[PDB]
């Protein structure tokens, strides 16, 4: 069905780099982008980045200057987010969705929306935790 | 940036009741807004797109209004499986920023 | 040794006159010297350090602005004035906007106002010159003939690391034995001090002259401040935005070391962290060589069984070196060094290590001379002839002496007069070319200088083209000479 | 400021390469050569009235080329 | 770098002050007229070059006053 | 006996992983964050939008 | 009121890492495996060598240098399609009203 | 120069002239192939997607 | 003293890769060079590669094409190996002799002799395990 | 590519023997040659280098000798703290290749 | 690519033949032939050119044969 499919929960030491793949299902693999969003515990939600499938554009937040790296494998219909020099901080649920799709490449408004932001398909969460 | 002011933080209320939520942003966002429930470690789901629309799936007891910065939410009967946190969500101009929440409990 | 490897260098030939030979040297390069006996010395120029500099300017880069007053008067009566206006340390400027009822005043005029604002600055240029006192020039001499460890390293204690100071003289220095060498500076003859600057930033420093230095903007301050921050500028610095009608505004003009880069291109930097540490420029050595031995003439021609423990080694128009490593009961002699040519002997060549020796047992000794330029023979051996080695020095006669004209044009050109004096033992014509071409590069001094790349090459086309149009044989005084002079100075400049 | 005035023929050269090392020129002349592309009705300009004051074939390439020089 | 092509024929004015404010054109004029009085000996040569080349006088003045400034 | 390798030309290459991307009509020139490395072999062009 | 970005120049920078290598006298021009990022600046020359540096045969040989870069403050240049743009007048009569 | 199984005898200014992507012979860890506008090659249709 | 320490021994993952620290002290740590020999349990010694401490250049064997890398700190005067794409193989000790410099950069032959490979100068042994 | 073949590839003698080595290179190594020993688990040190010299430390027991692709390691008295694995190693061309190891036992 | 620049007139000579043996000469006259022998057009329209500029006859029969050399 139409269904998203997160890797389990990670616990990484500060200053490494983690790894969350995002595997899809049910639909055309590149007929969506992919949009990464973290929540801390005690916070709300706050975006971090978008990928496309087709392709393979990405851009990120400011808050995640040259942290943040995202890549796929279109074969397997997969993403990867990849957070580069991780710290306590960082230690959040990880998830990624669906976005409606400008056919050729990301970022875009003005197609009467994206439509959702993520709670459609987006999966069942990534836990990381950075500790030592 | 674009700040979006979520209101009020945490509400109770009784099952059947009807409730209310307030979102106001810095700059016009016409109709791109979101909103969303999110059941406390689960898996959450969509309520409303464009302000003012339902998912199909989506019970027909929500509702959204609202155009130009002030936003209004709308359950019209509280019901026990609608304890949540609740977000509102702009869509313009991407640096894309979600609301602070709203925690409910049932009385 | 201390200078293989290091080309553009400075061969030296001939002792006459006794012994004066007059060198120039800088710190890019190194003088290697010859005589008929007095073995070859190597004149490399290493650190130049002024000790006491004094400081002559401060400019600031990057300032900030506070506390913000304006004042305006009334339409025609009244030119506005403000208490903070008393300090020079506050930024001033008049101007006239417009006043009216909206404004509250009355007359509806077009009436003066005044803005104001405290002047704080971030780091800045430290400017400083030097007397020319209170600086030496470190010259270490070293010499030829063994020793391994290194024809380069000039890191290491085998040449002597002689000072000077023009509060000095003669420059005496010992060496192993033989090397009690003379050397006479004339260091007020090189960079010409009292018109150099000196110029600091956050890390590093230049060398400027000194009429730019002080014609430059970016505000003036003397070195004086301690207290004062008295910067008696600031027209170039911070800018007033005026619209169309009201209020004036107070607006910092940013950090200009950018601009202060692109501003001193074209002039050589220096590391200055420990005092100083002067690099790049020139100086002007007389050298007696009468004190000094061959090290030891006093022995035998050796017995024989060398062996080569290094390759063929061509450096930089015939220079090469071999090392050899005698085998055998030497008790240190000398080495039969040859440079041969074949059968029905014709022997041509020369060595640059004159009188080389063994040291005490097996240690890779190092030779270097020059063949001519084609085939030769290179012996070592003797009693059963015990080895050749065969060498072809590509080369040529007239690409040598066309080279060789190609280093005295550099040298016409960037080392000045002093290149005159980069010869010896000239007499009349040496002495009377230095005095002619000091006349001719003084009135082709300032006097036609100040011109960049571009516009000195077409200052060059525009000269020859109207010395091409030939009238009445000045076209040689003219064209030839200045077209020769101007294009091969303006290909070479701005290195 | 101290955007101009660069320092340039004041003499006090030595061996050694001295900051930008022969990039200051192609600089020069790289703006120049871009600022020629991008307006080239003024160097349209310039060849007009090249060729009609001076009038001698030498002189209109000198002041031809000024005139593409002169610009700040 | 950015010390030149200082935006300045583009086009684009307004009523408004732009951002010097009349100080660039003065800035110009001050530091051509700085550098002639430093370096005297380029200016004789110009003027030199003037009277050979061109030799009618409106063509002398005009070769003459574009090679006060050629400078960079 | 001794020599010294100088130079390798590569004769048959491959591709793999094939990122592509396109701004908009004047507004932006494209980037692509694996641009950064010189191992991918990278072009801009012009299409239409 | 919606503008888009198009560009970034950079004005302050700063270095790091700073890594360097050289070749030998015309066999080799040398290689260094933090080229393999743009973000790194590289640069080839030519320098000379010789025993004394150690390596043989007396040549200019090359050279290259090699820095990390980062970046200080920023022009963020934007752009503005001719729409998303409003003009605000202030259109007033005449005739009284004192203040 | 070495191919796959044979080799050549050509002259030096030849062989630094010749394409066929650069690399120069401290690679190991490299792979820093400066040249490949001689080597692949992108097909541009009409209009759109190279 | 004379002397060089290397890091603890290591476990990770096929297909991960490793980093190997190489401290010195005793000495100026740019007046020689360093160079890494690997030695499987059931076999003798095997050459790795070269890196310089001053400027930085490096190389390697035929075998490890593509998959190593060395850097350093010249601050800390210390010596970093990473190997790249583990497998069963790799499962050694890790050594880092030091050479005694053509000055300027690599791993020069002509200069007498590099004098040891590697044993007067070189560490503590760094054991290095791929496993699941 | 230089292969190094040492030999033999094991030995067992008596304290006070003499014993020597052998490897062989299938190319021209002049001098580039160095003798190690290794203690096994252990730090190991340097016995000879340039195929001729003694490393100052090292008891006079140890030399080497050989010009042209043999070389001959010997110890003149077998000692009991020597047993170790030797190995010899080419240091030219630089694919630097090690011997195959020499194991002593103590009879 | 490096479909030419074929190492001919370097040097290097020894003896023995070198790579192709005198194959490489005929390949390039055959294919020159049989490019002139498919396209007469061509061929055609050099003679004319050959006949109309020159005039002199060795001028004509030089650029001509040129002319059908000039394929690449
Ligand atoms: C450059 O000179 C220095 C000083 O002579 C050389 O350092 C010496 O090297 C020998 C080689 O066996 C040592 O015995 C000395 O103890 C060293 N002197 C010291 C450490 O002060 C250096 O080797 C030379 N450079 C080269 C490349 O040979
Ligand atoms: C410009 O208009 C404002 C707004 O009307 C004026 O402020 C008023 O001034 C009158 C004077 O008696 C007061 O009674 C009002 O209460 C003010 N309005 C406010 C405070 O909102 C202002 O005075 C006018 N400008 C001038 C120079 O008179
Ligand atoms: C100017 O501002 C400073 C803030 O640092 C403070 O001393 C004071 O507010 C002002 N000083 C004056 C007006 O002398
Ligand atoms: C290229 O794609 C393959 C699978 O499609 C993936 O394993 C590999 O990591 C990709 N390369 C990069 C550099 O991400
Ligand atoms: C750069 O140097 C720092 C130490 O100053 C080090 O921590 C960092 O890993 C180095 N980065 C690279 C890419 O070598």
């Amino acid at each position: 069905e139409v269904q998203l499919v997160q890797s389990g929960p990670d616990v990484e030491k500060p200053g490494a780099s983690v790894k969350v793949s995002c595997k899809a299902s049910g639909y055309t693999f590149t007929s969506n982008y992919i949009h990464w969003v973290r929540q801390a515990p005690g916070q709300g939600l706050e975006w971090m980045g978008v990928i496309n499938p087709r392709g393979g554009s990405t851009a990120s937040a400011q808050k995640f200057q040259g942290r943040i790296t995202m890549t796929r494998d279109t074969s397997t219909s997969t993403v990867y987010m990849e957070l580069s020099s991780l710290r306590s901080d960082d230690t959040a649920v990880y998830y990624c969705a669906r976005g409606g799709r400008a056919l050729f490449y990301d970022s875009y408004t003005t197609p009467r929306d994206g439509g959702s932001w993520w709670f459609d398909p987006w999966g069942q969460g990534s836990l990381v935790t950075v500790s030592s | 940036d674009i700040q979006l002011t979520q209101s009020p933080s945490s509400l109770s209320a009784s099952v059947g009741d009807r409730v209310t939520f307030t979102c106001q942003a810095s700059q016009d966002i016409r109709k791109y807004l979101n909103w969303y429930q999110q059941k406390p470690g689960k898996a959450p789901k969509l309520l409303i797109y464009d302000a003012s629309n339902l998912k199909t799936g989506v019970p027909s007891r929500f509702s959204g209004s609202g155009s130009g910065t002030d936003f209004t939410f709308t359950i019209s009967s509280l019901q026990p499986e609608d304890v949540a946190t609740y977000y509102c969500q702009q869509f313009d101009d991407l640096p894309i920023t979600f609301g602070q929440g709203t925690r409910l409990q049932i009385k | 040794m201390r200078c293989i490897g290091i080309s553009n260098r400075d061969f030296v030939e001939g002792v006459s006159g006794g012994s004066w030979v007059d060198i120039v040297l800088e710190h890019g390069s190194c003088v290697t010297t010859m005589a008929k006996n007095k073995p070859t010395l190597d004149f490399e120029l290493i650190k130049t350090e002024a000790k006491h500099p004094a400081t002559l300017r401060k400019y600031c880069v990057e300032a900030k602005l506070t506390n913000t007053t304006t004042a305006s008067r009334c339409p025609t009566q009244g030119e506005p004035s403000l208490n903070e206006e008393q300090d020079k340390r506050f930024v001033c400027k008049h101007s006239m906007v417009d006043r009216g009822w909206g404004n509250g005043c009355g007359l509806f005029g077009k009436g003066g106002i005044v803005t104001c604002a405290m002047f704080t600055c971030k780091k800045n240029m430290e400017g400083k010159v030097v007397q020319p006192e209170n600086l030496e020039y470190t010259i270490v001499i070293t010499p030829h003939s063994g020793e391994e460890n290194a024809v380069g390293n000039d890191t290491g204690k085998h040449g002597k690391e002689i000072k000077v100071t023009p509060q000095s003289s003669i420059t005496e220095a010992e060496l192993t034995g033989y090397g009690t060498v003379t050397m006479e500076c004339s260091p007020r003859t090189g960079l010409d001090f009292n018109e150099m600057v000196l110029l600091q930033m956050e890390n590093k420093a230049w060398l400027v002259h000194r009429q730019w230095f002080l014609d430059l903007p970016l505000p003036w301050l003397p070195g004086a401040d301690t207290q004062g921050s008295n910067w008696i500028q600031k027209e170039t610095l911070v800018t007033f935005k005026n619209p169309h009608a009201k209020k004036q505004d107070v607006v910092v003009l940013g950090s200009q070391e950018g601009a202060m880069h692109t501003a001193l291109t074209g002039a050589t930097e220096i590391q200055m962290s420990s005092g100083n540490l002067l690099f790049t420029g020139h100086l002007k050595c007389r050298l007696r060589m009468d004190k000094l031995q061959l090290k030891g003439m006093s022995y035998s021609m050796c017995t024989g069984k060398f062996k080569v423990v290094k390759e063929i080694a061509e450096t930089q128009h015939g220079t090469i070196v071999i090392r050899v490593q005698y085998e055998g009961d030497g008790s240190p002699c000398k080495i039969p060094f040859e440079i041969m040519d074949l059968e029905k002997r014709h022997v041509l060549g020369r060595l640059i290590t004159v009188n080389p020796i063994v040291t005490e047992k097996d240690s890779p000794v190092n030779i270097e001379a020059e063949p001519p330029f084609g085939d030769s023979y290179i012996i070592i051996g003797v009693e059963p002839g015990q080895l050749k080695l065969s060498w072809f020095k590509k080369g040529s006669s007239i690409g040598q002496m066309f080279e060789t004209t190609m280093r005295g044009a550099k040298r016409m050109a960037i080392l000045g007069d002093t290149a005159w004096d980069f010869g010896s033992l000239g007499g009349v014509f040496t002495s009377i070319g230095k005095a002619l071409h000091q006349v001719f590069g003084a009135i082709y001094g300032a006097a036609f200088s100040g011109v960049s790349w571009t516009m000195k090459i077409l200052i060059g086309v525009v000269i020859t083209w109207i010395g091409m149009n030939s009238r009445s044989t000045s076209l040689s005084v003219s064209l030839v000479l200045v077209g020769v002079v101007t294009l091969y100075l303006g290909v070479m400049v701005q290195a | 400021s101290v955007a101009l005035v660069p320092h340039v023929g004041m003499g006090l050269e030595t061996r050694t390469e001295t900051w930008m090392s022969s990039e200051g020129a192609w600089k020069h002349a790289q703006r120049i050569e871009t600022w020629i592309l991008r307006h080239p009705g003024f160097t349209i300009m310039a060849a007009i009235l090249a060729y009609t004051i001076g009038t001698t074939y030498f002189q209109r390439v000198l002041i031809f080329i000024l005139l593409t020089a002169v610009t700040p």
